[PDB]
């Protein structure tokens, strides 16, 4: 099987944005290549998906808060 | 309040591509059957040049009944893995904690990623820090007491 | 551990030690329900040794027992006392070490008084604790570890 | 009113082994006049009743151990 996203209805549009972004670290970030986030496509269909899916989320607050501190200080 | 730091090493027989991309897609596998779902809640390239990248994790567990009940119906809990890859010096952060269930307790995990240029391996340094929903107060307090009651009973008793 | 407290009494060694002996019972220690002596002699040394047995009161199970020790030396002005529960040291063990030395020089008795508290379920917990966190720990990071190897190697096949 | 034994039928037996040595203990002791047991038949008659009341005491093992310890080391 494939890792689940939270939502049951983004799993699909995750497995793909993984998929490309795979290809674009190992051949492409990793190697000096980069260029122009070669998946906007891919990543907005399951980022906004996700995003829907977390506003009804009650963890989303205690999310978004931890999303400021800074771990690694 | 409470703490208690733990350390470990892992040196991986491989380089810093390899490695930090089975990090990223570490799930499923053979022993994650808890790891629910996780998602890449935002990821992106800093000014300085490193992958930059949020996910949210849900994990699963079994509470131990003997000392569960107090504790409302819970089996699961939600976690942020915040990681930084520097693709120059081949080096990755990785922080990851719990986001609900702070009251109770609140693990960390700080575990970074450095590739040995020359054994041609990535090393993986693992600290990871427990601390507690609670604690900060009582026992200050009451220490007092008992050094007050004492104050008392010391000079209490005295006189007679 | 610890509570560090002084006090002098502007009276002389025979007073404050047959004061000791003869302290109860007295309106500060109400809760005092009896004191016995187990034990009393003079050692080899010419030192009084007495232990004795003291029930007090406070707030089905209620009261504790005490122990007293002490030691009278007649050849330098000097009273050792120890204290300590008998029972509930599971919980907390109470230990007080008062002594009463005279002093020439200003005809007083100083009494010196250390009191350490010490529990020992109290830290078995705290060694649990500790115990389980580094189990949890331990076996997890072996786990991860594990996970990482396997996506690892099948990622390489 | 002198202080009770825990056993109720020795308060006697204790109050004229006290008074004894409290007698022994200023008179005698402290000025280096006796080092003996001057008082030995009030103590003895009282010792008697104690140990007797001990016997039936829950808290007696604990204290048969605590007199083997020495807290001045
Ligand atoms: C009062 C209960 C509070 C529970 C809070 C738990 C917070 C855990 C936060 C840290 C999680 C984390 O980043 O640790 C990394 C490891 C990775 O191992 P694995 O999941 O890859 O096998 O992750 C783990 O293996 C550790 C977590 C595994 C058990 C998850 C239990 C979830 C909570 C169940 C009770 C509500």
């Amino acid at each position: 099987i494939m890792s689940a996203s939270f939502a049951p209805e983004c799993t699909d549009l995750k497995t793909k944005y993984d998929s490309c972004f795979n290809e674009w670290y190992s051949e492409k970030f990793l190697k000096g290549k980069s260029v122009e986030n070669e998946c906007s496509k891919q990543w907005y269909a399951y980022t906004t998906c996700v995003n829907a899916a977390l506003v009804k989320q009650g963890i989303k607050p205690a999310l978004d808060e931890a999303r400021e501190e800074a771990p690694f200080e | 309040p409470m703490v208690l730091l733990h350390k470990s090493t892992h040196i991986f027989p491989t380089d810093f591509a390899s490695v930090s991309r089975a990090f990223f897609n570490r799930y499923p596998n053979p022993y994650s059957p808890h790891v629910l779902s996780i998602d890449t809640i935002s990821r992106n390239v800093d000014q300085e040049g490193n992958l930059r990248t949020t996910r949210l994790l849900k994990k699963s567990g079994k509470l131990p009944t003997w000392v569960k009940p107090f504790l409302r119906g819970i089996t699961e809990t939600w976690i942020i893995e915040v990681s930084v890859v520097n693709p120059a010096n081949s080096t990755m952060k990785t922080y990851t904690r719990n986001l609900d269930h702070t009251g109770i307790m609140k693990v960390e995990e700080y575990t970074t990623y450095q590739f040995d240029s020359a054994t041609s391996s990535t090393i993986a340094d693992s600290r990871v820090k427990f601390s507690s929903g609670f604690n900060m107060g009582i026992k200050s307090k009451v220490e007092d007491w008992s050094r007050t009651k004492f104050d008392e009973n010391v000079k209490k008793s005295r006189m007679g």
